[PDB]
């Protein structure tokens, strides 16, 4: 399958006032693997994160193209792209090859500065948005994800809390797969402050 | 004169003077002459360092030329390419009024619109088909004339003025004394006739068009 | 045809570009007035004789459900510009999922008078624009003209009574009016300039409050001027 | 209708292209632009025309990205325009698509000079090729680059440029051009430059106290780095300065604008 | 897309448009080429002095690969589109045939460029003419002069632009063969100085040999001209 | 040079459109259109100057569709080709949103090819007025109301109670604004808008009319369609107002 | 006056001065007369020879463009051929596409759109011929004429040229319902021949043709021996 | 002001005519044919001694019988003298043998034909000489694109004076040796500066080998001193 050939996963996650967003480290050629330092994070403004999975130059071409827009709509628009708006577009570009995929799945977070809203969308590699007040998964350990946040996930968890849940359903899921893994890297978003986390996996 | 530019601009008494100027080339080329009797056309032409006047279309059909000669040579090459696809569809020889009638609308669309200029070149075309001989005059306003003598170029009025006496009597005239009528007629227009400077051409029942060569031509001048 | 109508003269100027500018400053006179919660535009819209059928006459435009317009000068010219700019909006939210902000849309439609100032084979438009709005940013009134510049105004006017309402306007503005004593000024001004009497048929009036721009009915209208 | 075409890329008999002179004279009439070039950064410097109490503000929610005069075309790059404002915004952007493809492509900013060769370009093909009017434009550029540093550069009509360290373009030009001449120097700061060209505004606007109403000043300068998500982006480096490009508000100048006040009152003391 | 013929024929033979683009050359400034032995010099007027210019003068001598350069006279502007279809003819003969493109064979690209602007609908001619000089890949110099009609010949020396003829006679009652890498530096800026005024930083100057190439700095080109001045005095 | 292309003169004016507008007049008929309470009607000259012209081959009445009529005031061939611009634009349409164009939504059409030719150098303006007829639906109720719209060659589109154009416009114009000022048209039966139509025409050309002369054309609530009236319900209108 | 150079302009008076100059040419053209009879429409034109020395059926001015409907030519020859093929075209069109022979009333007004459209862009000139239409479909007969401006108009008799003003005079002393096709011949020939003008014309032939009944509704050239 | 297809009133197209203007401001260039070889020869006129001569050849090889030379405009020649060495190769592609003489003016003449596109005719004219089948040939284009055979032929600015000469002493049975020493009497004549051996050009195509050869200095001054 071209969507499992290079690796990795994501996951995104809401709280009161807060998100995280998780991914995996490792890049492979099926079961080779090449790098153990390739996060697929990708920080847009202040206010969004873009997590990218899938065959990995469709996501470093299709990340590339999706900063370019944003650069314009800056000069043009004089203001930052929100959430909403940002996922609209997203969805709008993988439609136009509707015929010709693009091969990624993105997943997308933000947080509405003004009120403290959280924002969460993911999409199918044709632009298909599914935007739960939950949780957010894509990749080759997808279903094991999708099951362990069912398990851990509650509402109204703050920063700190909500950062546990998110490593512990990473790490145990990434352990039930071979093409995904080498540790985590996680952001942590408010209103107020963005922290960043390396978190310790195995090494298989 | 406010009027004679541009062959997109009727003058106020309806004339299109860029047109009567292109038809002013014809008038100062070099005299040809063509003539039929019942079953043959003949063309003489005026050739004198040869300048081609005479040009083969087909087995069956053939023309003279006068006025500019590379418009001359860009109507050749459109009416041979169309006899070639007539027999190439049907095996049999493209029908001489069919050919007059798309030479007279090609020359038509280059004088009503303004990317185009007219051709400045008036063809005698003479062929032989099923119907029997056939002899054409072909202008730069579109014209197109059905004859059974006539003369165009550099004092062709003497040519048509010694045709109009004798050429009633053409019908039953046979090949040799119509090819003399011919050069007669040419010599009205003129230096004397010889082998080097006079081309003669036919077709005709039993003859595909041809150039006679300066041996065969010697018989008659 | 191919070639330029529009050229540069001696002492660098671009003649068409201001004859065009004289059409619009002939047409009868629109106006606009910015409040602290909306925006209104008025225009008159007086017919050659009662033969015409007034209802039909607009002079206010809707370009989507947050944003209009009026406008001074050639009809036909404005009604080419009312049709890019209704398909630039809806062209936005196909993309974004959001109203496109008045900004963006001004910028849209100065880029297409500039066009017609440089290509082959057009004259320009011969009429100016007023744009009236609301966004994220709150509510604006932006006026374009046919060398393709534009303004963002707090209230002005444009057309043949335009000075004289210019000079109405700057006495009686207030940064703190609300809406209700704006749509009250606007009507005002246009009475002063007007030749004959003002009615609720040979007007029209048009207005962005809470976030939305409605065109006012004839009945509404007639409220407002029995009040002034 | 040949007959009405006026043959706008046709040479005229002395080798002169008559609508890139009369376009050049239109610039000459235009509100004046300054700009200077510092050990600190660039400045660039226009006179509004009259202010009117009816004006509004577009209500921008980022503020450096565009005055009146003065617009951003990246991080690095920045201008100032005189002439006709429809088609410079047609140029503007033209330069904001060419100076964001190359960094598609690349993954690193353009050049300056690279991006004032496209932009000439660009209005040199208009006095060649089509029928139509060329471009009315002038432009100053800013920029900061790696390979020569601080850089301010000049446009023209024709589509040729060239370097200065200091220059002027619209109504005064020539008195404008006089002072500069005079007043600069090559150990000039950042504030020092701000000073030197309000009092070159002062001069040619004509008033003896300078409306912070009737200026605007931007400024193309390197400041601390921000962020360095080494986590996000193991291999990513960045330097300890980024070029910015700054739109000075009422708040900064009213200080720079005192001191070119006091030394406008010890110039007319010596007198 | 507009077609119009805008160079043609007038009654006694004469095309206008390429005469005009002939008067545009002659108004530009002034430049010359040398070839010596081993060593060819392009030099060049330059606008004038001021205070407010930038140090770093942008260069008018540009590189069209390793081993050619060019000058010119006439429209700036022109002449830059001209440079830059023949930085693209060179990388596109590398990919073809895998040499490096000889000289007298890009000289050839470039006047085919100029003479289709004079036939062109649709467009009027470049105001442009060029010098053009390198070495092949047997160490043999050749210099190379285009004018606006796309006429090119070969030359041992040349001038073009302002005052061309004066700077010509002067050359070639002058000239000598087999000139060395100084002697040919200052016979160009010898024969420059009889137009233009002075010869402090009005002059750039470019110095190619088989295998390096070097724009001249100031320090030793004021050596160069105050030689040069003493000897003009004489 | 404004004289001959579409640019502004001085004045902001465009000559080309004036004149065009000399046009409309130069051609020599007269037509009027009024709207009633239940219908719509259209009385235009019917010339046949030459005695061996055949009468039912000149029309200046056409249908654009089975519900909408035009009426051509002008020259009289440039009028023949918007009819068929109109035509496709109306089949366009309905192919388009599967239902038949509306009368207001055709005038706007036609009037955005006219504004082009405005604009645009090298194609002549159209030298006609074109008139159009027809029933148009509301949405509250989903009754129908009749209309007439006329679009002129400056690219205007415009909407009336009643209408005359061509030669002697302004005469049938005044005479109409003195009768509308009895009673509003709206109100009016067939037959007293039938005999201020035909009253204004007779007092316009300044003449007395036979059926053979004027050509009608009818849409009401009662039939949508837009039909040519029989000669025989003419007569009976003329004979009514030779009376009164 | 430069409003006269071009089809695209109007005059101050609201006139298209080259329409006005094209029809010039039609009127000092040869004289033609038409006529529509009960039975079918019969057509006559008038050739002017420049030669004694030409065969017969040189420079033809009435050409077949379907089995029941014919052209006659009136002004320029060249451009009045460029009308027909034009009309064959539409004729074939309307046999192939709606599997039925063109209806008279629509082939007029398709040649009438072709020609005005000619009238309307500044590239191309107005044609210099005026087409008579004649057919016999099953619209019954039907007689035409178009104009250089694309004007179109149904006659039951007609006449153009150098000779209509008399000639006019004439077709109005025939009676147009009791009239068959072999009278008709007979009277039209005589027309032509009376307003010859024998001064400036030394040399001319008479071409006619008809459809009716008599001919299964198909267009033709008359027999020679009935003139 | 009058457009470039336009034709003048005895039927000339105005730009043609003033492409031959042109040529007769060129350098001279001139032909001679006898019955064992064709010779061609060339003015070289250089503008100055800075020039190196080498690079100002005004006689092209098209292929290994056939060479020409030029007069008018040099930029222009060389677009056409580029299509007839393509055109020579295309023939042996496709079959296997050298190109006629006369095939190959024909080819360079459809060439010069096509403006109204290009904005103007080329300003050139050539002198072609090769051998084939029917011996020895020269023949002359020109911007009417027309094509003659010649015997003896000259043009440029001493074209008229030279065909004087060739009126005297051209008989149809020279010599080589004559025929070289006609060349080399007619140009010193016609000339402005004199005649050394590195300002003119000389070629002679034989049938006895039918190979062109371009004479050097060294035997060009043989020919000066036989004078």
């Amino acid at each position: 399958s071209i969507l499992t050939y290079s690796g990795g996963s994501c996951l995104a996650m809401a709280g009161d006032g807060c998100f995280v967003i998780v991914s995996d480290n490792r890049l492979g050629e099926q079961l080779k693997t090449i790098s153990m330092e390739v996060p697929k994070l990708h920080v847009i403004n202040e206010s969004i994160v873009l997590g990218l999975t899938g065959l990995r130059t469709d996501q470093q071409t299709f990340s590339e193209k999706v900063r370019f827009r944003n650069e314009l709509y800056k000069l043009r628009e004089e203001r930052e792209i929100g959430g909403k708006a940002f996922a609209a577009l997203v969805s709008s570009m993988l439609y136009e090859a509707r015929f010709g995929p693009w091969f990624v799945e993105p997943v997308i977070a933000s947080i509405d500065k003004r009120t403290g809203e959280v924002y969460l969308c993911a999409m199918d590699l044709i632009g298909a948005p599914c935007e739960p007040e939950d949780y957010v998964c894509a990749g080759t350990c997808a279903e094991s994800l999708h099951g362990m946040c069912e398990a851990l996930w509650r509402p109204g968890l703050g920063p700190e809390e909500l950062f546990e849940v998110a490593a512990q359903a990473m790490l145990s899921a990434c352990d039930r797969d071979s093409l995904s893994g080498y540790g985590a890297v996680a952001a942590i978003v408010t209103r107020d402050k963005m922290t960043t986390r390396l978190i310790n996996g195995r090494k298989d | 004169n406010q009027y004679d530019t541009n062959t997109t601009t009727w003058s106020p008494t309806g004339r299109l003077f860029q047109v009567e100027y292109a038809n002013e080339a014809v008038n100062n080329g070099s005299a040809a002459v063509g003539t039929k009797n019942k079953d043959f056309v003949v063309l003489t032409a005026l050739k004198r360092s040869y300048q081609e006047k005479v040009f083969k279309l087909d087995d069956h059909v053939g023309m003279a030329i006068a006025g500019l000669v590379a418009d001359g040579r860009m109507l050749a090459r459109f009416v041979r390419t169309e006899c070639m696809n007539y027999r190439y569809m049907h095996d049999s020889d493209n029908p001489l009024p069919l050919i007059a009638e798309i030479v007279g609308e090609k020359y038509q669309r280059h004088i009503q619109f303004a990317g185009k200029r007219p051709f400045g070149v008036g063809l005698l075309i003479a062929g032989y088909d099923s119907t029997g001989p056939h002899l054409y005059h072909t202008v730069p306003s579109g014209d197109v004339f059905d004859f059974k003598a006539t003369a165009m170029g550099l004092r062709s009025q003497a040519a048509r003025t010694y045709l109009e006496k004798h050429f009633e009597s053409f019908p039953d005239c046979g090949l040799d004394e119509l090819i003399m009528h011919a050069l007669k007629a040419l010599a009205a227009a003129t230096a004397e006739l010889n082998i080097k400077n006079t081309t003669i051409a036919i077709v005709g029942k039993g003859t595909p068009f041809m150039v006679l060569t300066e041996e065969a031509a010697r018989k008659y001048l | 045809s191919a070639y330029g109508l529009t050229t540069f003269s001696p002492s660098g100027r671009l003649v068409q570009i201001e004859y065009a500018t004289t059409a619009a400053s002939k047409g009868t006179t629109a106006l606009g007035v910015k409040a602290m919660d909306g925006v209104v535009i008025a225009a008159e819209k007086k017919t050659t004789s009662p033969l015409a059928a007034s209802l039909t006459v607009q002079k206010v435009f809707v370009l989507d459900d947050h944003v209009g317009c009026t406008y001074s000068g050639i009809g036909p010219d404005c009604r080419v510009l009312v049709d890019a700019a209704r398909k630039a909006c809806q062209k936005y939210r196909l993309t974004y999922h959001e109203p496109m902000p008045v900004s963006q849309l001004v910028r849209h439609i100065s880029s297409l008078y500039q066009e017609f100032t440089q290509s082959g084979g057009v004259r320009p438009f011969g009429c100016s624009l007023l744009v009236a709005g609301a966004d994220s940013q709150g509510n604006h009134l932006y006026q374009v003209d046919p060398s393709g510049t534009f303004w963002a105004w707090k209230a002005t006017s444009i057309g043949k009574g335009s000075t004289d309402a210019k000079t109405f306007l700057e006495k009686r503005y207030t940064n703190e009016m609300e809406i209700e004593d704006a749509v009250h000024t606007a009507l005002l001004t246009l009475k002063e300039g007007f030749d004959g009497t003002m009615t609720a048929e040979n007007t029209q009036v048009g207005r962005v409050s809470e976030g939305k721009f409605e065109l006012f009915t004839v009945d509404q209208l007639k409220d407002y001027l029995d009040q002034i | 209708s040949s007959r009405y075409d006026s043959r706008t890329t046709t040479f005229s008999p002395e080798g002169r292209l008559y609508q890139v002179e009369y376009a050049e004279e239109a610039i000459s009439q235009a509100g004046t632009v300054i700009g200077i070039l510092t050990t600190g950064g660039v400045v660039l410097g226009a006179e509004k025309g009259v202010q009117n109490s009816l004006f509004d503000s577009e209500n921008m929610e980022d503020k450096n990205i565009s005055g009146e005069k003065m617009y951003k075309i990246a991080s690095h790059i920045g201008c100032s325009v005189a002439g006709v404002t429809s088609d410079a915004y047609a140029l503007l952007n033209y330069a904001r698509l060419s100076a964001n493809r190359h960094h598609y492509t690349y993954q690193e900013p353009m050049a300056a000079e690279d991006l004032c060769r496209l932009l000439c370009d660009e209005k040199q093909l208009y006095t060649q090729y089509g029928g139509v009017r060329p471009f009315g434009v002038s432009f100053l550029l800013a920029g900061w680059d790696r390979h020569h540093g601080y850089q301010l550069y000049h446009t023209d009509t024709s589509g040729n440029y060239n370097a200065w360290r200091a220059y002027a373009i619209g109504q005064n030009d020539q008195v404008a051009q006089s002072l500069l001449k005079r007043d600069w120097k090559p150990e000039l700061t950042l504030d020092e430059g701000i000073v030197l060209c309000l009092r070159v505004l002062g001069k040619t606007m004509d008033t003896v106290k300078l409306s912070a109403e009737r200026l605007e000043v931007a400024v193309l300068h390197k400041v601390p780095a921000p962020a360095t998500q080494k986590l996000l982006e193991p291999y990513g480096v960045l330097p300890k300065t980024v070029p910015e490009f700054k739109i000075l508000r009422e708040t900064d100048l009213k200080p720079l604008i005192a001191e070119a006040d006091r030394q406008r009152e010890a110039e007319e003391a010596a007198e | 897309s507009y077609d119009r013929a805008i160079t043609v024929f007038s009654p006694d033979g004469h095309l206008f448009q390429v005469e005009y683009a002939q008067e545009a050359v002659r108004k530009g400034l002034c430049a010359v080429g040398v070839r010596g032995k081993d060593s060819i010099i392009f030099a060049v007027e330059k606008k004038s002095v001021q205070k407010l210019q930038d140090s770093r003068t942008i260069r008018k001598i540009y590189k069209l690969d390793e081993h050619i350069y060019l000058a010119f006279a006439g429209l700036s502007a022109d002449a830059r589109v001209l440079v830059n279809h023949a930085q693209l003819e060179c990388q596109r003969f590398r990919l073809n045939y895998e040499d490096a493109v000889d000289v007298d064979l890009l000289v050839r690209y470039v006047a085919k460029v100029q003479q289709k602007s004079t036939q062109s609908s649709g467009s009027r001619p470049y105001g442009v003419s060029t010098i053009i000089g390198g070495f092949n890949e047997n160490g043999q110099p050749h210099l190379w002069k285009t004018d606006p009609s796309g006429m090119s010949s070969a030359w041992r020396a040349v001038a073009i632009g302002r005052n061309d003829k004066t700077v010509l006679e002067f050359m070639e009652k002058s000239y000598q063969e087999n000139m060395t890498r100084d002697q040919c530096v200052h016979f160009a800026i010898k024969a420059l100085l009889e137009a233009v005024e002075s010869g402090s930083k009005n002059i750039e100057l470019v110095v190619l040999e088989n295998k390096k190439a070097l724009y001249m700095g100031d320090d030793e080109l004021r050596k160069f001209v105050v030689e040069v001045e003493k000897e003009r005095e004489e | 040079f404004d004289k001959y292309i579409t640019v502004f003169s001085p004045e902001g004016s465009l000559y080309q459109v004036e004149y065009a507008f000399k046009a409309v007049t130069y051609a020599g008929l007269l037509t009027v259109a009024i709207r009633c309470k239940d219908a719509v009607l259209v009385f235009t000259q019917h010339n046949v100057p030459d005695r061996l012209m055949r009468p039912d081959t000149i029309t200046s009445l056409h249908n654009i569709n089975k519900d909408i009529g035009t009426c051509i005031t002008g020259r009289a061939p440039d009028g023949k080709s918007l009819v068929q611009k109109a035509r496709q634009e109306a089949s366009e349409y309905k192919y388009r949103y599967g239902s038949p164009i509306p009368v207001s939504v055709l005038a706007k059409r036609v009037a955005d090819m006219a504004q082009v030719r405005t604009q645009h150098a090298g194609l002549r303006l159209m030298g006609v007025v074109m008139t159009f007829l027809g029933m148009e639906q509301n949405d509250a109720d989903g009754s129908w109301v009749p209309q007439i719209y006329c679009v002129d060659p400056a690219g205007w589109c415009g909407s009336y109670h009643a209408c005359a154009i061509g030669k002697k416009q302004i005469e049938a114009n005044a005479f109409l604004e003195k009768k509308q000022k009895n009673a509003p048209f709206h109100t009016l039966s067939q037959k007293d808008a039938a005999m201020i139509a035909l009253a204004a025409l007779q007092s316009a050309l300044g003449a007395s009319l036979k059926a053979t002369d004027v050509e009608v054309g009818r849409c009401s609530v009662e039939d949508h369609c837009f039909r040519r009236v029989p000669d025989e319900d003419v007569e009976e209108w003329l004979t009514a107002l030779a009376e009164a | 006056t430069e409003h006269d150079q071009s089809t695209d302009i109007f005059s101050a008076d609201g006139r298209v001065f080259q329409v006005e100059y094209a029809c010039k040419a039609v009127d000092n053209g040869s004289t033609a007369v038409a006529a529509c009879c009960t039975d079918g429409v019969v057509v006559a034109v008038e050739k002017i020879l420049t030669s004694r020395m030409l065969e017969e059926g040189s420079n033809d001015r009435i050409h077949a463009v379907d089995r029941q409907a014919g052209v006659c030519i009136c002004g320029m020859l060249p451009d009045g051929r460029a009308v027909v093929s034009r009309a064959r075209a539409e004729a074939e069109n309307s046999r192939d596409v709606f599997a039925t022979p063109i209806p008279g009333s629509v082939l007029a007004s398709r040649i009438g759109e072709f020609m005005h459209v000619y009238t309307t862009h500044y590239a191309y000139r107005p044609f210099g011929c005026s087409v008579i239409i004649a057919s016999y479909a099953d619209d019954g007969p039907q007689l035409f004429v178009s104009d250089p401006s694309g004007t179109v108009a149904g006659y039951y008799g007609i006449a153009l040229g150098k000779g209509k003003t008399v000639a006019k005079t004439e077709l109005e002393k025939l009676n147009f319902k009791s009239i068959t096709c072999d009278e008709a011949v007979v009277k039209l020939t005589k027309i032509l021949h009376d307003v010859h003008d024998k001064s400036k014309d030394k040399l001319y032939e008479l071409e006619v043709a008809w459809v009716c009944n008599k001919s299964n509704c198909v267009f033709q050239h008359v027999p020679n021996d009935m003139i | 002001d009058r457009g470039v297809n336009t034709f003048s009133p005895e039927g000339r197209i105005f730009q043609i005519e003033y492409a031959i203007e042109a040529i007769k401001l060129g350098s001279t260039s001139l032909g001679i044919q006898t019955p064992d070889a064709v010779v061609i020869a060339a003015e070289k006129r250089v503008p100055s001694v800075l020039v190196d001569p080498s690079s100002m050849n005004k006689i092209l090889e098209i292929d290994y019988h056939m060479g020409t030379v030029l007069s008018g405009m040099v930029a222009d020649a060389r677009i056409l003298v580029e299509h007839a060495r393509v055109e020579a190769q295309n023939h042996r592609f496709t079959y296997d043998e050298p190109m006629r003489v006369e095939s190959c003016a024909l080819a360079t003449c459809d060439l010069s034909v096509r403006f109204g596109l290009m904005s103007r005719p080329f300003g050139v004219s050539l002198l072609i000489a090769g051998v084939d089948e029917n011996g020895p040939q020269l023949w002359q284009t020109d911007p009417s694109g027309t094509y003659t055979r010649y015997d003896a032929q000259a043009i440029g600015a001493g074209a008229e004076a030279a065909q004087t000469v060739f009126n005297e002493i051209y008989h149809r049975n020279m010599t080589v040796e004559e025929a070289e020493t006609l060349a080399v009497r007619i140009l010193k004549q016609v000339m402005e500066e004199e005649l050394t051996k590195s300002n003119i050009e000389i070629a002679i195509v034989p049938a006895s080998t039918g190979k062109l050869e371009v004479y050097d200095q060294t035997k060009i001054q043989r020919i000066i001193d036989r004078l």
